[PDB]
RNA sequence: AAAA
RNA sequence: AAAA
């Protein structure tokens, strides 16, 4: 076996570690990772800094030096703790918090290290220092970030989901290739998540979070690891629990519906209404809202319901039409609208309009067609 | 005088020993924020701190300015005189130090959580910090002190229908079914605008859809209030189009506060302040 | 019983690359001696040569899928024949004509890996055993374009299906219906539309007109890509 | 609907 | 319906 450091050879309690001075018999390595070792050497090296290689070899560079309570003080070398390193090295599934935000950085470092707390609650070995040290995702690369507020043209969101989203989850997939990837994912633009969901598939494990801000801690709202009750739509509309749906056919003729979504607070639904009626001329409508608890959905509980009903209704309402053209207007929790993204994807023909606050008459634009993210 | 120091490594975890405990040992380190004669602020400040000490008798403004670096100043939105009724004071008073106070503050105690104890003086500007602060800030707005919004998701429940209302009383009058814009009096403070906000629509504005929310017991919390508000709002935007609306409201600061930080930013929302001037547009906060 | 991983993918090589390992470490908890430098060592298989493999997205012309089909389907699953096939596609309705010409898996997502869940005279054959259904679409398709009325319609647990046994009754059940339907009614043209997982899709055409539902495509959204008697 |  |  090999390591190396700023490199150590590693051989199946006596860790003898030879040197140029002074050979030395640190025993307390070998208890710390159950093996008897021979580490070899090619270049003497002042400094008993070669000993965190040698434990990692025994449980990329490393750099530390152990101690025989199993803390290490002084690329990785800002771990401190023996079980960090040990399901940093051995575990199945990388935790990968992406945050997507629009604004300045001090917000953006204070939202990671919410995420980072977050996943340590789940996985305490994780930390953002180790994990770019571990494997060279800084924290830049995880958060879909552009400064300020995103202009409120179509072409602005498309290039940013073009030159960030379309790939992101991708390269981060291939940068932690061996182990499985648990998505962690929050977001901030509410729209900007059904694209980014739709990017994002349904063939991805995912933890979806939603902050409670009582807390200011994030809960792990959609549970999709350990995924096909991600895409049930065997759910009647008799057999509904928690959302509300309607669907109103006052053109038959016409293949073209208004789906509208409300499971946030503030209500989109007579903004998308007037929009579809008044700018793209359509007079059927899905319109899902709750059930009793309009605005406030529990971040304890799973999630998983509320889409699998509305999918059901979706799907419900293609039943006996065809609809050449849906549009989706929605406001909806972060983690909803990622989720839904994530089941409805690419396959219908979907035009997913934003409303952004400080804009001019009409504040919807269709930012992107669901279908036409692939392209 | 080196024995605190080495006694802080010997409690740390990550005038009395409790209080350098649990100032080395607790996570929600709070921080009370006043907005505002500075003798007044003082005054005003002294008493925060005995309110935030009857839930944390640990801290202290001078323990806050020893370990966090801040001071009464960098909590207190400070500025002489009265405030004149241009909208270009009042916009330029957030730019300055309240559009970045929370950001800054909260990269000060950056691995701690921050549970914000917040206090203010002005009604109407109370929407434009709270939308500031924003619905993601644990947050007790505080009202002798008393804390009267515990934040630490209901704030924003918009379940409550027009049936079953416990508190206020919301009446949506529409008169230009075509016209996308709405008169938002909200009725909770003193004296009663109606009057002077209808004439200011119906003279200054040519609006005649206007939405009238309409002293209040203190020792209760206050978040359903503020739910059936967003709940009559939101029930408001459900058959009909709003492209502006105006807040013509008087309510106790903390309301307001609160108010702004459930509705925010994303609704087209200018505020004027009555003393009947658009000092801030909701929309334009960010 | 010599492992042979097939996969149809239609995108980026990096995907399939990613696909293909998913795919590799379902056969090795079955067979644990198989890798991919394991096949492309003893067989010379290599990764390209077990993907059904194609640029970009699939173009909605007909004279294309008949390209796919003809120049690498109908000749992979026959060339590169012991042996047990583990399959697992992306198109569900291309495969309809892989299997037309053992294990078929399908993934399950919430761990990220598969599982062996496979061990007038015209018609529309409907199929909808997926969560997006195609009974309004087809029938929409059927009477404005192929003038079509009569309709064979298979659909429980809708949207899941437990992938985590076996699938075998579903497809009997639809070939004993399909069959059925052949002794009461002679049907010289059966025109087939579903909505289904690729693994029962690869099973039924294992087991005569075929449409396909493009996402990227102007209406109509279906045609007639190939004939299953062709 | 810009961490609902 | 483009790993359902």
């Amino acid at each position: 076996k090999i390591g190396l450091f700023p490199k150590v050879f590693v051989y199946k309690p006596i860790a003898l570690a030879i040197l140029g001075d002074k050979i030395e018999n640190f025993s307390y390595l070998a208890q710390l990772g159950k093996q008897n070792c021979l580490i070899g050497f090619n270049k003497n090296i002042q400094g008993n800094s070669w000993q965190l290689a040698v434990l990692a070899t025994l449980l990329i560079a490393y750099s530390g030096i152990v101690l025989p309570s199993g803390e290490i003080i002084t690329l990785v070398h800002r771990i401190k703790k023996i079980e960090q390193l040990d399901a940093w090295l051995n575990t199945e599934t990388i935790p990968l918090p992406v945050i997507q935000y629009q604004g300045e950085e001090n917000e953006l470092k204070r939202w990671q290290k919410a995420m980072e707390q977050k996943v340590q609650e789940k996985f305490s070995w994780f930390s953002y220092e180790l994990l770019e040290d571990f494997y060279g995702i800084t924290n830049s690369d995880l958060a879909i970030f552009g400064n300020g507020i995103l202009p409120f043209e179509a072409n602005a969101w498309q290039k940013l989901l073009q030159e960030q989203v379309k790939d992101k989850f991708k390269l981060l997939e291939d940068k932690v290739m061996p182990k499985k990837v648990l998505w962690f994912y929050a977001g901030q633009i509410s729209t900007l998540q059904l694209g980014i969901g739709a990017l994002f598939g349904f063939k991805r494990a995912v933890s979806i979070l939603q902050m409670e801000f009582s807390n200011t801690t994030y809960h792990e709202v959609f549970i999709l690891y350990g995924a096909r009750q991600l895409k049930n739509v065997s759910v009647k509309k008799e057999d509904y629990q928690y959302i509300q749906s309607e669907l109103l056919i006052n053109e038959p003729h016409k293949n073209e519906l208004g789906f509208i979504i409300y499971l946030g607070s503030h209500n989109p639904i007579g903004e998308a209404k007037a929009y579809c009626q008044k700018q793209l001329q359509i007079n059927n409508f899905l319109i899902i809202q709750a059930r009793e608890n309009q605005g406030v959905m529990e971040t304890s509980q799973n999630w998983l319901p509320y889409l699998q009903e509305i999918n059901s209704a979706l799907n419900t309402a293609r039943q006996e039409y065809h609809w050449e053209r849906i549009h989706l207007f929605q406001t909806a929790p972060t983690a909803l609208c990622m989720a839904l993204g994530i089941a409805v994807g690419h396959f219908l023909p979907v035009d997913v309009y934003h409303y952004q606050f400080n804009a001019e008459e009409p504040k919807y634009r269709c930012v992107f067609s669901l279908d036409k993210m692939l392209n | 005088s080196w024995q605190l120091a080495v006694l802080a490594t010997l409690l740390v975890k990550d005038k009395k020993i409790e209080q350098l405990d649990a100032w080395l040992n607790t996570e929600t380190i709070p921080l009370p924020v006043i907005q505002y004669e500075e003798n007044e602020l003082k005054r005003w400040q002294k008493a925060m701190e005995q309110k935030v000490q009857e839930k944390f008798s640990w801290f202290s403004y001078e323990l806050l300015e020893d370990f966090y670096g801040i001071t009464n100043s960098d909590l207190a939105i400070f500025g002489n005189g009265i405030l004149p009724f241009e909208a270009n004071a009042w916009q330029k008073l957030l730019q300055e130090q309240v559009k970045d106070k929370f950001k800054l503050l909260e990269d000060k105690v950056m691995p701690k959580k921050v549970l914000w104890f917040y206090a203010g003086q002005i009604s109407t500007l109370q929407l434009g910090i709270g939308a500031l602060f924003g619905f993601k800030r644990a947050v007790s707005i505080l009202q002798t002190y008393h804390e009267v919004f515990i934040l630490y998701r209901q704030l924003k429940n918009v379940s409550v229908k027009k049936e079953d209302y416990q508190y206020i009383q919301s009446e949506l009058l529409i008169n230009e079914p075509h016209k996308n814009e709405l008169g938002f009096i909200i009725y909770l403070g003193s004296h009663n605008p109606i009057g002077e906000a209808k004439a200011y629509c119906q003279k200054q504005l040519q609006i005649n859809n206007f939405l009238i929310i309409q002293v209040m017991e203190t020792s209760q919390n206050w978040l359903p209030y503020l739910q059936e508000i967003n709940s009559a709002l939101n029930t408001a935007r459900q058959e009909y189009h709003w492209e502006r609306i105006h807040l013509f409201q008087t309510a106790p600061t903390a309301l307001c506060m609160a108010l702004g930080i459930a509705v925010g930013h994303f609704l087209p929302v200018d505020v004027y302040h009555y003393q009947y001037r658009c000092v801030f547009s909701l929309d334009k906060m960010l």
